[PDB]
């Protein structure tokens, strides 16, 4: 936590911050996946 | 001599495999875990994963983030994030993403933003170390 | 589906609840999120139970169950420490980085 | 005692090199257990470690100009 | 603060007769304690808010 | 006869003064006075505190009045010269006894032979090893005790090193100033560097050492 | 005697000068292993560093000082 | 003799000062290496750091003040 | 000689400081770094460090006592 | 030259305890640092503290002793 | 001239035990921290504690047997 | 006193291989827990121990260059 | 005069074993310290210490070299 607890980020922040960027580089056809596999697809609805 | 298992949620790489070592980017500093290895948890940087496995093999991953998990006995659990062979990352996007990094940075005011960024960029740059 | 039973019989005590969990399938993007989430709710170190249904086969799971790890306060000390030649900020930065993972299992079990 | 004096007061000065010669494995030696802990090791680490160096032989720097003082 | 002021001053007098007190012993001093009053006033006020408030509070 | 007998009354009355005006404070008057003296005590039951029990309420109160004085005494070295080389010296041997009884109160006067036993059983001393135990009663008493008459004397000797090479460098170069002036400068800052340190540092070490006796007492 | 002793005096004062050189080493090895652990690097730890190489640099001074006194 | 080797003893009580500089070096190095683990700085590691810094150089006042017996 | 040789001797045993001065380097500073790891700054650690500085000072105030012996 | 050299012989073993005293911080520093890493403070680490401050004393023992014996 | 230089001789070689002592303090530090990280204590490492504090003192076996030679 | 005072000033510039000799024991020991984090081995950690040592030494060698320079 | 320098001379050289002393107890540790972090003891590591033993000790044969070389 150097920001990962220093300015917020959490090890799942900063993770996903990481994975974002992986998701956000990476190639294309694999970004597509992206969104599927591991890619943050919460609905966050109470219920 | 390591039960490496090695995994992100979309893969197991290794999964208690014969590796002697494992070399680490695990946020710490250079680390080459043999086998087993003392119950620590140590978080790992985004890097390459360099899969010494017993046997010449390094496999090649740059590594997202993730954490290792050493536990004690032979068993190392590299929960790697995303980490993703070489050959899927995109080392044009490195650059671009970097330099578009660079942009961000500036705008990645507040350092969660900018632990972001400033991510964004060591992750680019992460990309442009090996890509 | 959860909060839909016991949704009938508490409601507030939920922080938020998530769908899309069904009506297309789960993903660990979505495990990191919630386990995002429920660092900043301060239910956070007051611990918690992850219950799901862990499957066995088809017709049947397990609704399974085990206590949160997620708190930085068992990675506080215990016996846990003396499993540790580490500190417990990067195992807490796990504690937060398995929140997601064993989430994102559950979830999917 | 002038002349006799002037080379038993030289070689007490010679013995000041001892803190610059330990001095620089100190230095050099944090900067073999820091670009182990990797990956800086081409400038911010490197060129600091030219930084400590130089502040290390300063005092090396001081003490042979005091020895070649007294030589001639 | 006046009253440490002149307490001060007195004791200053008391080593200036004190038999041996040369300029430069003394001026050293002098400056050494010169450096202190001007932090010192500005500390004395912002050292005030607590203590006084404190008491009243409890 | 004067000169000495000046000095030790003086170093009491410094010291005398706060310890009079607190137990006034309590519930008069207060004008500007009271009030403004009140702040002392304030800042030693503040600062100090923070280290204390620790050894329990019993001890506490009967070790600040020291750790105060000894502060309090170095201050009043500080800004009198000549004095250093002399009053002061004597002032380092006249608190040298004081340092010395404090060990005995509780440690050497009901055991002699084994302070010890009071002050640290199992620690420094191998309690396996009786011969140890005597060895470092040495390095935990005896010595410690000579070592904070050498504590304020250290204070002493940068003192007046500042005010002698001063002293000596404006004599050198009467130049008014001039080039003495670089030197001097630096002379001055050393006051702070050295005494303000140093005689903080001083009474930390009465604090820890009567601490580490009657908290296993 | 008096023109002797005071050549082999300055030589022993240049001694006390082994002190600073190998506490140069250990201030600014330290730092030098300090961001590599990251990333304080011209903020807290290198401004810190100065102000190491300052305080050990100083008993270089306060001994170059005695060296000085017993050559001229 | 008299009026030469105190001139010389000075030389050798001006060796202590390589404790006094070392130590220093050793001290304002670990409070260097311990702030890059954070985030006490103030209040604590450098507060500890003045009381560091006052049991290293108070080996060297009194390695001062024993050169100093043996001039004046 | 008779009178010459205290004085050289009283300074010799003034450089036995030097061990004793980075004695106290070492243990302040490995609990300025041992400070950093947390949490029980009070007792444990710092209430050691007067019982590290107590076996280290320990032979500084010993070999000051025979650098006192040859003055006095 | 006999009762003289004596004077000149038994200081300059006092030097010896440089040593001891820099290895007393140094054996306890590390037991400052190893008991930061935790657990076993009560004998194991501690315990290992007092048998490095014996083979540590050692050389300082044996060092007074020959100092002792050029004294009296 | 040969009476008195043999008690200046075993003093200056006094003088090569000061690293024999702090050399100790240096491995035994190394194995009261290395036991810490655990657990090979009572076999491996602290077996190899007696292999470093006995090379330590061969160089000052070797340095006590030069200042017994220059005595009797 | 011209041939004299060359056998007894050549023996303490020798002292000033004591930085030399303790300081390759900091640049091989920094670089023995240096690649225990490992793993570059061959290049790289070793390769800068090899430019550490030879910046340790040449303090033992210029320093051997002012003792032969009295002796020859 | 010529059997009294290098009898006095051949003592001075003796502290250039106080390197090869504490350098041998550093890189002795710094393996202790390293075969706790583990598990290439026999090969790599602990085959490492030798030449890590050997670069140390040249020092140390290089100034018994010269006290030899006044002693006979």
């Amino acid at each position: 936590v150097a920001y990962w607890r220093q300015a917020g980020l959490s090890y799942i922040r900063y993770s996903q911050i990481c994975a974002k960027a992986v998701r956000d580089a990476l190639k294309t056809e694999f970004k597509a996946n992206a969104m599927k596999t591991s890619g943050s697809t919460i609905k966050i609805v109470k219920v | 001599q390591m039960s490496f298992t090695f995994a992100s949620p979309t893969q197991v790489f290794f999964n208690s495999a014969n590796v002697r070592q494992v070399d680490v980017p695990t946020q710490t500093g250079a680390f080459g875990i043999l086998a087993a290895h003392v119950p620590t948890l140590q978080v790992l940087r985004p890097g390459l994963v360099v899969v010494h496995a017993e046997d010449g093999t390094t496999s090649k991953y740059f590594v997202s983030s993730g954490s290792v998990t050493v536990n004690a006995d032979s068993s190392v659990q590299l929960l790697a994030e995303e980490a993703v062979t070489l050959d899927m990352l995109d080392l044009g996007a490195a650059k671009a993403n970097l330099e578009k990094a660079q942009s961000e940075l500036l705008g990645a005011a507040d350092e969660a933003t900018r632990a972001e960024i400033q991510i964004r960029i060591e992750a680019n740059e992460a990309l442009v170390k090996a890509l | 589906k959860i909060r839909s039973i016991l949704h009938r019989t508490h409601s507030d005590q939920f922080l938020v609840t998530f769908k899309e969990v069904g009506r297309r399938p789960p993903t660990f993007g979505d495990a990191s999120v919630i386990a995002l989430e429920l660092l900043n709710s301060g239910y956070e170190f007051d611990e918690g139970s992850i219950i799901f249904n862990r499957f066995r086969s088809v017709i049947s799971y397990k609704t399974e169950e085990k206590p949160i790890f997620s708190l930085d306060t068992i990675s506080s000390a215990e016996s846990m420490s003396i499993y540790d030649d580490i500190d417990a900020d990067v195992l807490r930065n796990y504690q937060e980085y398995s929140l997601a993972n064993i989430i994102y299992y559950s979830l999917k079990e | 005692i002038d002349t006799a004096a002037k080379f038993i007061g030289a070689g007490a000065a010679t013995v000041g090199v001892a803190g610059s010669g330990a001095g620089i494995g100190t230095v050099f030696g944090s900067l073999i257990i820091g670009y182990a802990r990797n990956p800086s090791l081409k400038q911010q680490l490197f060129s600091y470690a030219i930084l400590g160096f130089a502040l290390s032989e300063a005092m090396g720097l001081f003490c042979l100009m005091v020895a070649f003082l007294i030589l001639f | 603060p006046y009253v440490l002021g002149t307490g001060l001053i007195l004791y200053l007098l008391s080593k200036e007769i004190y038999v041996i007190t040369p300029e430069t012993f003394s001026a050293i001093s002098t400056i050494g304690f010169l450096v202190y009053i001007v932090k010192k006033y500005g500390a004395s006020v912002g050292e005030f808010a607590d203590k006084l408030n404190e008491q009243k509070i409890a | 006869i004067t000169p000495v007998i000046l000095g030790l009354p003086l170093v009491t009355l410094i010291v005398l003064f706060p310890s009079l005006l607190f137990p006034t404070s309590n519930r008069l008057v207060s004008n500007r006075f009271v009030t403004l003296q009140q702040w002392m005590l304030q800042l030693v039951s503040k600062q100090m505190m923070s280290i204390h029990n620790s050894k329990g309420q019993t001890w506490t109160l009967m070790l600040m009045s020291l750790i105060l004085f000894i502060g309090s005494t170095n201050l009043l070295g500080l800004l009198p010269h000549s004095f250093t080389p002399t009053t002061q010296l004597s002032m380092n041997l006249g608190m040298a006894i004081p340092l010395w009884a404090g060990a005995v109160i509780t440690g050497f006067r009901n055991k002699t032979k084994a302070s010890l036993a009071h002050f640290l059983p199992q620690g420094t001393p191998t309690p396996l090893i009786p011969m140890l135990v005597i060895i470092e009663t040495i390095s935990l008493f005896i010595q410690p005790m000579a070592l904070a008459v050498r504590l304020t004397a250290n204070i002493t000797a940068g003192h007046l090193l500042i005010h002698l090479i001063g002293g000596a460098t404006l004599a050198l170069m009467s130049i008014s100033t001039t080039t003495a002036l670089i030197t001097f400068t630096i002379l001055i800052l050393l006051t702070i560097l050295e005494f303000a340190v140093a005689m903080i540092q001083a009474y930390v070490f009465t604090l820890l050492v009567s601490l580490y006796l009657h908290d296993n007492t």
